[PDB]
């Protein structure tokens, strides 16, 4: 309890000519050590071969909780050979030498680990410094090799030691130290961190290249001290967030094909390998920041990173849309501004193509669909549920979730005026009746029609409010359409009669109040003795709210008809009469009930 | 205490539990608001790791104290429980209602646990206390109990040790190994330690939600009348307020002003004096509507106010009655029936000897208090008559005129038809005083 | 807007809220009190009251805007839904009278679910004490001022429930008492559940600093803070434990200022937590680390209410309670002296019935497992009130065997 | 009431079984005893009435009762200080004991248990039966 253990890890460089058969390593340091000053304190034991670097030698020893955070001298000895610093001690007759500061809050599981970089004999500036320099770089990428290695099998043991490790590295790393009297930085390197972590991200692209070829598992080569792509993706997330230090543009097409779950489609893995990162707070601030990070003007692989952030939180909800909250929550993401990505020029053609590419992704949970529902551009997402039919196919489920996106994102799209996104709504409508009707009624089962009902009216009353020029009516008369196919659909107590009455009331309420609304004018005024519309193509707009199949116990018979009857009754009977057989008024529709209603008008 | 020592075991798990009703009871202080179906999906739907954590080991231990202990609920316990409740093994999938205690329907597993611990913890220290203390005065409530007071052992590592020190061996010269218990010592060392020095658990501060919604408004009679001395409506009083009253929409905001007062005062204080003016303007702070209302309310005090309020009622459906408008819209259908001739006549026959005046304001109170629609022949079935309810109604609380109801009243009024005796009765009030002048 | 007077909405419905509210039938019901206070706070005299309005008007928007959604739009088109029901016409009067009638009664549950969420045990009461510190009303602004912090749910009389057993006019002195004291248990749980238990105090501060109720507290100044402080230890003792007195309510309330400066005296001298040492947080730490101790403290509270007698000189002749805790080693001290004292006077049976009654709670104090570390001066305490117990003890078995049998026999 | 023999499975964590209102634990279990293994007797020539007769199972009464017996005799072995072939010798010696209690006083009760008066009036012979062999088996 009142014991640390500090393992120290070094390398003795091959101009000692060190023979671990032979020779024996010792650290020496003063009474801060817990031993005698400048005694052989830690036997120093070598482990691996690193031919011309030298050899790699680790130890571990116990030091007392007071010298925490305090300097502590020590040197290293070959058994007597003591190391030799090339720095000029600023006090004559001091001895420059390594400085141990153990850092309490630090500890973490509570060991800590004192990296020393190669041990160099004394030569019996600008050249050695060079070298040095070199032989640092050397021990610093094998070190951090080690701490790879460290990750291995993978656990959450092994996680939290990793990063403990790999903080102290750093921490060592980062600011040489040394003690010649009084601990001081070794400025005469001029190591800054930025060499070092410039030596540190080159040493993590010869890791990262071997997957980018699709090496993996055997493939991969023998020294790649990790083995799972997720979990060196993971591994280089941890180091360059725990430095917070700028990643090349080139490497997010790296660093982002690391974290997609390849071979992991199944559920099964994913939950398996959720107790390697059970902690649910530190991934989420993790992966936010990787992903607002990423969404530079590349933002191509980031698609892959929802899928593992969306495979640890709750299960998917059920409710109805507006109820809970916005697109946010709901595809789960709560961190990204999809928003400005939706509505901008679509000059970046490559998410498609990603989509198209990953099928398979689309199974390995439930919040993907949602949360590619909120990012994908409109004028794309009729293709986006071409590509979906499979997985429809599959579970005759996902429909609602469509329902769900839909009516998020209609309301938030500006008032309409343009050709383009007219294609795409009727696009996205066509597609979406085609999804509909084409696999069976199953999906109004298990009592699940409620909703459905709740979000095609949702969906009719956000969707009139959108348009207010007469020539888009297509989209009201489509969503009208849709509600009366999937009135007909579900199987036949009164609950669904109920239902059906409320649902269809609602309905021709919102398309009244649509009518009325757009139509804030009179019409067929004439002004030049030629009398026309004022809303030219307006007959056929009822033409085609009108043939529309509802059943006859309800309304849209004699509540629509009373509509048109007293919308005609204000004009002047002569005016209506030379209206009346204008040429205009035309298509005499084989019994054709509005122009029935014409004809009684007009008698 | 070797009695009951298995169940005395798990006691000890008695405040995890009760915590855990505590957080259900706080969480869901609300009425037909759930909607998670298992227990699996409530607690993953916490993105709190160590709350998530957290649930799962109290449910865990909330199942497994309900598992060892659902054989003593149906035959001992105080609180009678349907046996589709112990008949199976619940586990962390099982429904998610089950955990809160309600008291009525399916919520019954851990109102019971829980009150099953303390009556068996209650009656240990009774016990205890009628055996050598005789006296006690020390008592605690359920809302701050913790491990501290709670009786807790283990078996192995508390109790095994205690029980085998006292195994005495005795030897004889001739040579024999004989085994003796001495009460004495055994029994000073389980008490002083375990079951000496508890407080006596009170069944007060059990976590319980509220199922039912207090609406019948017959518990604000009886505080009322509780309360304060309620006095009856003076006859010039009422023949002004009548008078000043005659308006229908005047009744509506009359019947809402005093619904608002009387449900303030149900709940609170009031002087029997305090005429409702003052009570109206002042107590409560509401701004004037109209000063019909309040010119009327003017000559009564708060010692009136519930019989004001049913006079009121009846003013507003009697009013209904002029008008030829549907009077109620809102009771059961199968009351709604027509009095046969007969029935009318002796009807009829009661009616030209009696005090419509207070019979039809009484009546019209049983309707519209208990006589709501749905839900409503389980004590008043369309089968049995009016005098026998009438009287059972009355003797409660009531002692005005009662014997023109069962020594004149017809004796086969008909339940099934209970509006039209009220309306024919109305009916008659309303032409004496109308078509006399 | 201007298309309805809301304040002359909310003045005119108050009473129809609240009239249906009511308390377990016995925590000093203020229905009348209720209303007058929220008369008192409705106007617009005062900025603090129009920032009040505007702070309802924005939630009462919100929480229909959440409302209606469930609606199928027959509702929300209320006017003609309205008009179509025509007996609702003619119960009230004219046309306008019957709108407002209903905006009226669809406003007051809402109003009066926002009364019971909010006015839980008196909440309401510290804008209305004139005198107030700034604190109180900008903490309870501040409180009131947030969605997520302070989720108000909806639903007949709907319950308000208390959370002290208030005595009479408790009116709890923090602006909000549970909701602040969930707010940091759940804190606690997280850091707990993510550090082990070695820097524990550290991550608690750190992750209190990190919400915005720590920022918008550092703003207050040492005076306000400090009160606001020991005035939060005083309603976590009154939620955590019911105390029948007052006297002891401040004596609780030393002990548990004291352990919270002890815990603050345990690390040697870190200077990075302890440099705001003033915190909330303090105050939950204090009692995940001295539950037991302040439970025993309770019970020997609990158990004899005339020690506090004794206590009612201990400050004055101990000037205790300086680094360190010692209150529950003078309460066992001063139930030692009073069983020394007289040993025959009330009764030697009543004084064995006394006596039995404080002997395992007398016991429990004086357990090294108890003491886990403390000052040698509290050691010693410990030691002696050991011998003294011993011997109190030995004369109670004494007692029970001879003189009993004696008197019986 | 719950007349029938309503119990759980045997392999459940629950209460040990602790007696009834009125019977002291050894004399209760053994009466237990005693009626499981009669109930097995009969379920060994018809065990369709038996299903009739137990109301929970329905596949098999012989393995259920088997179970049962498991736990009682695992329970005896726990109950007295001695070896499990001496719980067996217990065992046999009180229930060869009753057959040597010719001496007849057992009126005033119903020979088919269809009445709580009588059944308890049965209990009531049971537990005198069972104490009067109990306390002659620690010098057998």
């Amino acid at each position: 309890r009142d014991t640390v253990t500090v393992y120290f890890h070094a390398i003795v460089s091959r101009h000692f000519g060190f023979n671990p058969e032979e020779h024996k390593v010792y650290v020496r340091g003063g009474e801060g050590l817990g031993q005698k000053g400048w005694t052989d304190a830690c036997e120093m034991y070598c482990t691996q071969d690193l031919h011309d670097l030298g050899s790699l030698v680790e130890g571990k020893m116990d030091i007392p909780r007071q010298s925490l955070d305090k300097p502590i001298p020590y040197k290293y000895v070959i058994h007597v050979e003591y190391e030799f610093i090339y720095e000029q001690a600023q006090k004559k007759g001091e001895h420059v030498n390594r400085c141990l500061r153990v850092v309490s809050t630090s500890l973490g599981n509570g060991d800590w680990h004192q990296y020393d970089d190669i041990i160099c004999m004394r030569s019996t500036l600008d050249s050695t410094r060079k070298e040095l320099l070199k032989g640092k770089k050397q021990a610093a990428v094998v070190m951090l090799d080690r701490i790879f290695s460290v990750l291995q099998p993978w656990s959450d043991i092994n996680l939290q030691s990793f990063m403990t490790q790999f903080l102290q590295f750093y921490s060592v790393v980062r600011e040489p130290m040394i003690h010649d009297g009084r601990a001081r930085k070794w400025t005469s390197l001029q190591y800054e961190e930025k060499e070092v972590w410039t030596n540190l991200w080159e040493h993590v692209k010869k890791q990262m290249a071997p997957f980018l070829e699709g090496k993996s598992g055997e493939s991969l080569p023998a020294d790649c001290p990790v083995r799972s792509k997720l979990t060196l993706g993971l591994s280089i997330l941890f180091m360059v967030e725990a430095a917070e230090f700028t990643v090349p543009k080139k490497d997010l097409d790296s660093l982002c094909y690391l974290l997609i779950p390849s071979a992991g489609s199944p559920e099964a893995l994913h939950s398996d390998l959720s107790p390697v990162l059970r902690i649910r707070q530190r991934w989420r601030i993790y992966l936010t920041n990787l992903c607002l990070r990423c969404i530079d003007e590349r933002c191509d692989r980031w698609l892959g990173i929802l899928p593992l952030l969306h495979t640890c939180m709750q299960k998917s909800p059920p409710k109805k849309n507006s109820k809970s909250q916005p697109e946010d929550t709901w595809a789960g993401l709560e961190g990204i501004s999809f928003s400005e990505f939706r509505d901008k020029a679509p000059t970046r053609s490559q998410p498609l193509q990603f989509m198209q590419s990953k099928m398979a992704l689309l199974r390995v949970d439930e919040y993907l669909f949602r949360s590619w529902l909120s990012v994908v551009p409109l004028e794309s997402l009729s293709s986006y549920l071409e590509n979906s039919i499979d997985y429809l196919s599959d579970v005759p489920v996902r429909v609602l979730d469509c329902l769900q996106g839909i009516s998020y994102r209609l309301p938030g799209l500006r008032k309409i005026s343009n050709q383009n996104m007219k294609k795409d709504v009727e696009n996205v409508f066509k597609m979406l009746m085609h999804l509909v009707d084409i696999y069976q009624h199953r999906i109004f089962g298990e009592n699940l029609l409620q909703i459905y009902l709740t979000e095609c009216l949702t969906l009719h009353e956000t969707v009139c409010n959108i348009t207010a020029n007469h020539q888009f009516f297509e989209i009201p008369a489509l969503s009208a359409e849709l509600i009366c196919k999937l009135l007909e659909l579900s199987p036949p107590e009164k609950s669904y009669e109920d239902l059906v009455t409320s649902t269809l009331q609602e309905a021709l309420a919102t398309t009244r109040n649509w009518l009325r609304s757009l139509f804030k004018s009179r019409m067929l005024s004439i002004s030049s003795a030629y009398v026309r519309l004022t809303y030219s193509e307006e007959m056929a707009v009822w033409r085609r709210l009108v043939e529309i199949g509802f059943p006859e116990k309800h309304g849209w018979k004699g509540s629509l008809l009373g509509d048109m009857e007293g919308r005609l009754k204000q004009e002047p009977p002569r005016l209506q009469i030379s209206f009346f057989c204008s040429s205009q008024c035309r298509d005499g529709g084989l019994h054709d009930s509005v122009s029935r209603s014409f004809e009684k008008c007009v008698i | 205490f070797l009695q009951k020592e298995a169940e005395l075991r798990l006691v000890k798990f008695l405040p995890e539990i009760l915590a855990l009703q505590r957080d259900l009871v706080k969480q869901f202080q609300n009425v037909s608001r759930v909607e998670y179906s298992s227990i699996r999906g409530f607690i993953h739907s916490h993105s709190s790791d160590g709350l998530r954590k957290l649930l799962h080991d109290r449910i865990t231990i909330f199942l497994s104290t309900w598992n060892a202990l659902r054989r003593s609920l149906e035959t001992n316990g105080e609180i009678k429980l349907p046996k589709d409740y112990c008949c199976s093994d619940l586990d962390l999938d099982a429904e998610f209602e089950v955990i809160l205690p309600r008291r009525q329907g399916l919520g019954l597993c851990g109102t019971a646990l829980v009150s099953y611990l303390i009556s068996l913890h209650n009656n240990m220290v009774y016990t205890v206390q009628k055996f050598s203390n005789e006296d006690n005065s020390y008592s605690v409530d359920i809302s701050e109990v913790a491990d501290l007071h709670v009786i807790s052992y283990e078996v192995e590592r508390d109790l095994n040790p205690l029980i085998l020190s006292n195994c005495q061996y005795q030897v004889q010269q001739g040579g024999e190994t004989s085994q003796e218990f001495d009460l004495e010592k055994i029994q000073r060392q389980i008490s002083s330690r375990f079951l000496q020095g508890k407080p006596r658990l009170t069944l007060k501060g059990i976590p319980t939600l509220v199922y039912r919604r207090d609406w019948n408004y017959e518990h604000l009679f009886m505080d009322i009348k509780n309360k304060m001395a309620q006095s009856s409506l003076p006859n010039l009083a009422i023949s002004t307020i009548s008078g000043q009253l005659q308006s229908y929409s005047d009744a509506c905001e009359a019947l809402s002003i005093i619904e608002i007062t009387l449900g303030f005062l149900s709940t609170a204080g009031g002087d029997p004096g305090m005429d409702l003016n003052v009570y109206i303007e002042e107590v409560l702070r509401m701004c004037d509507q109209t000063a019909q209302v309040l010119k009327a309310f003017s000559r009564c005090q708060l010692r009136h106010i519930i019989a004001l309020w049913q006079f009121l009622s009846a003013h507003k459906s009697e009013q209904r009655l002029r008008l030829n408008k549907e009077l109620f819209r809102e009771i059961d259908v199968q009351y709604k029936e027509e009095l046969s001739t007969q029935h009318q006549r002796l009807l009829g026959t009661f009616l030209n000897e009696a005090g419509l005046d207070a019979f039809l304001l009484e009546l019209h109170e049983m309707i519209v208090l208990k006589l709501k629609g749905p839900r409503a022949a389980n004590s008043f079935n369309p089968n049995w008559s009016l005098k026998d309810t009438l009287v059972s109604y009355m003797e409660t609380k009531d002692s005005d005129i009662l014997s023109e109801v069962e020594s004149q009243f017809p004796e086969e009024i008909l339940m099934s038809s209970c509006i039209s005796v009220w309306k024919i009765a109305a009916t008659r009030k309303w032409d004496r005083q109308s078509r006399g002048g | 807007s201007q298309f309805l007077d809301t304040t002359r909405l909310v003045q005119s419905c108050v009473q129809g809220a609240v009239g249906m509210l009511r308390d377990q039938n016995e925590s000093c019901a203020r229905n009348m009190r209720r209303v007058t206070i929220l008369l008192d706070l409705l106007n617009e005299d005062n900025t603090r009251n129009a920032s009040f309005l505007r702070e309802s008007k924005m939630r009462l928007h919100v929480l229909l805007n959440k409302q209606e959604e469930n609606q199928v739009r027959s509702l929300k088109e209320w006017v003609t839904r309205e008009a179509a029901n025509q007996d609702a016409l003619q119960e009230a009067g004219t046309f306008r009278h019957t709108l407002w009638k209903r905006v009226q009664d669809v406003v007051t549950p809402i109003l009066a679910s926002m009364i019971a969420h909010i006015d839980r045990d008196g909440n309401l009461e510290l804008l209305a004490q004139p005198d107030s510190p700034a604190w109180v009303q900008d903490l309870w602004m501040f409180i009131y001022s947030d969605i997520k912090f302070l989720n108000i749910s909806l639903v007949s009389f709907i319950l308000v429930q208390s959370h002290m057993n208030l005595l009479k006019d408790a009116y709890n002195a923090v602006p909000f008492s549970w909701r602040i004291r969930d707010y940091l248990e759940e804190l606690w749980v997280q850091a707990q559940y993510i550090t082990d238990t070695e820097g524990l105090s550290k991550k608690f501060v750190e992750i209190f600093q990190k919400t915005p109720l720590g920022v918008f507290l550092a703003q207050f100044p040492v005076a306000q803070q400090q009160k606001l402080l020991q005035s939060y230890l005083k309603d976590f003792l009154l939620l955590t434990m019911k105390v029948s007195s007052r006297e002891e309510l401040m004596f609780l309330q030393m002990a548990l200022w004291s352990c919270l400066r002890e815990l603050q005296e345990a690390s040697g001298t870190p200077d990075e937590t302890y440099k705001f040492p003033l915190s909330l947080p303090w105050v939950h730490l204090a009692f995940q680390h001295f539950r037991t101790r302040l439970q025993n403290f309770s019970r020997i509270l609990t158990i004899h209410p005339q020690v506090l007698s004794s206590l009612s000189q201990a400050a004055e002749k101990h000037s205790l309670a300086g680094c360190e805790m010692t209150l529950d080693a003078f309460a066992a001290m001063a139930c030692a002296e009073m069983l020394k004292g007289d040993l025959l006077k009330p009764s030697p049976k009543a004084w064995l019935q006394l006596v039995k009654n404080l002997s395992t709670p007398l016991e429990l104090v004086c357990s090294e497992g108890y003491l886990c570390d403390s000052g040698s001066m509290t050691r010693s305490v410990i030691q002696e009130v050991r011998a003294l117990w011993n011997r109190i003890f030995s004369i109670a078995l004494f007692v029970e065997h001879v003189l009993l049998g004696t008197e019986s026999h | 009431t719950q007349t029938g023999h309503v119990l759980g499975s045997p392999q459940s964590s629950g209460v040990a079984e602790v007696s009834d209102r009125g019977q002291s634990p050894v004399v209760f279990i053994l009466t237990r005893l005693l009626t499981h293994l009669a109930m097995l007797v009969g379920a060994t020539h018809n065990p369709q009435a038996l299903t009739v007769i137990i109301k929970p199972w329905v596949q098999d009464p012989q393995g259920f009762l088997q179970q049962h017996i498991q736990r009682d005799l695992e329970q005896l072995t726990k109950m007295l200080g001695r070896s499990a072939d001496e719980t067996i010798h217990v065992v046999h010696l009180i229930l060869s004991s009753l057959l040597r209690v010719q001496s007849h006083g057992v009126l005033n009760f119903n020979a088919e248990l269809s009445t709580k008066g009588c059944r308890n009036n049965w209990e009531k012979h049971f537990e005198t039966l069972l104490l009067r062999e109990l306390k002659h088996l620690d010098k057998n």
